[PDB]
């Protein structure tokens, strides 16, 4: 995989180019938003269990089918794989949020994702639903004005959302 | 390819987990260097055609066989002569994306990788190398840690030559 700063290395290699003033400015900046990155992955670590549950019991309560005798939620197997795939992209979702970049994302949420679970009969749209109750707490949560000092983290919360978003594309 | 923050989360997700504190400290580590690194990749960049001719006429000075002896391997020819300051610009313009994403990477995968076989099937020397990277080192000028950030490179180069 790559992050956002050896994305740029590779495609100047591809040229044999050595990077320009306003490449290296461009990546200074990334690195004074340094500070503000880490906090989010702090914030969204730091409270991945309660993100995950909260968006599991919303999903359960507003499609019950889910989990009745039959359901693909259902037997305490079901539902330990269930809440498993959640954390799982959780977890690929913070890993894309340090790294700057979503290659990290592509070579796992690309493994087939959509055609393993239709393979297995887990309905993707409905892992959709859980992932956008997972971003919408997410984003709460790493933009919560207390306890850190105050600044503007807009561009960090949109390219937070668009790797949720990249995830609940993938699904289904 | 293998960078500080590639390296943090290939840890985490080898062990499947979040990435733990240790992570972030060694991501923050490498944020707080990058001022060094980037000083010294954009004097190395905008200094690259000096270096290069230098270094090439270094090796010249150093080795004078290599640029009489009839061959493909030397520097006799003007096609000899190109690839020499060609070689030597890739291994400086290696050391600038080093110092772009905090770690040997570039160098280990485009240019370390390989290396010994293609020394030993064209005949080229590793100690020609090593004089041009010696030259580099003693002129591109930097102080303090920007200075501290090209050498650690050059050097990791150096020593894979040797
Ligand atoms: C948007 C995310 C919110 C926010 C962020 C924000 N944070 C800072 C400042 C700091 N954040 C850190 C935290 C870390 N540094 C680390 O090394 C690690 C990993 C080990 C962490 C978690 C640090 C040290 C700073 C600087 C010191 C400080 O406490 O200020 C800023 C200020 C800008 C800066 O880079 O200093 C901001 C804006 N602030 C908000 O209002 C958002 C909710
Ligand atoms: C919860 C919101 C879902 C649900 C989930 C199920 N997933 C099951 C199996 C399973 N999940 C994956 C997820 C996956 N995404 C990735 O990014 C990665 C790699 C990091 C993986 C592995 C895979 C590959 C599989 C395959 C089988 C397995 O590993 O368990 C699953 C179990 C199916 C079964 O064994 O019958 C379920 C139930 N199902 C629900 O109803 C909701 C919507
Ligand atoms: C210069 C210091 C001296 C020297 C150079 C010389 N080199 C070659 C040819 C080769 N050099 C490389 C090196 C690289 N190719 C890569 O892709 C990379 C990483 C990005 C590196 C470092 C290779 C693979 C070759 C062989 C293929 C090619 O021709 O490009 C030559 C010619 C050898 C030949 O047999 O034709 C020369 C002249 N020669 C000197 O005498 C100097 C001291």
């Amino acid at each position: 995989m790559l992050d956002a700063f050896a994305k740029v290395v590779a495609q100047a290699d591809a040229r044999g180019e050595f990077l320009s003033n306003t490449q290296l400015d461009a990546l200074s900046k990334m690195v004074s938003e340094g500070n503000k990155r880490l906090d989010v992955v702090n914030r969204i670590t730091s409270n991945a269990s309660a993100i995950v549950t909260n968006a599991a019991r919303a999903l359960f309560s507003e499609q019950p089918q889910l989990i009745q005798p039959g359901g693909n939620a259902y037997t305490n197997r079901r539902m330990a794989a269930c809440l498993r795939d959640m954390e799982i992209i959780l977890r690929y979702v913070s890993y894309a949020i340090i790294a700057g970049d979503s290659s990290i994302l592509d070579d796992r949420c690309l493994n087939g994702l959509r055609e393993t679970y239709q393979a297995l009969g887990v309905p993707g749209a409905s892992v959709a639903v859980g992932i956008e109750k997972m971003k919408d707490s997410a984003i709460a949560i790493a933009n919560d004005p207390s306890g850190i000092t105050t600044g503007d983290c807009s561009a960090l919360m949109a390219e937070v959302g668009t790797y949720f978003d990249r995830a609940a594309t993938a699904v289904q | 390819m293998k960078t500080p923050i590639t390296e943090a989360i290939a840890a985490a997700d080898n062990q499947g987990r979040f990435l733990s504190n240790t992570e972030l400290q060694a991501v923050n580590g490498r944020y707080q260097r990058a001022a060094a690194s980037l000083e010294a990749a954009r004097s190395l960049t905008s200094n690259a055609e000096r270096l290069i001719n230098g270094a090439a006429q270094a090796v010249y000075s150093k080795f004078p066989y290599t640029s009489q002896m009839p061959g493909p391997q030397y520097a006799s020819s003007a096609v000899g002569k190109a690839k020499c300051a060609r070689d030597i610009g890739y291994y400086l313009r290696m050391v600038t994306y080093c110092l772009v994403v905090g770690g040997t990477g570039p160098m280990d995968e485009y240019l370390i990788a390989g290396l010994e076989e293609i020394n030993r099937t064209f005949d080229l020397s590793p100690s020609w190398y090593v004089e041009a990277l010696n030259y580099i080192k003693a002129n591109h000028g930097l102080s303090g840690q920007a200075a501290n950030e090209a050498n650690t490179y050059i050097d990791y180069a150096i020593n894979a030559l040797s």
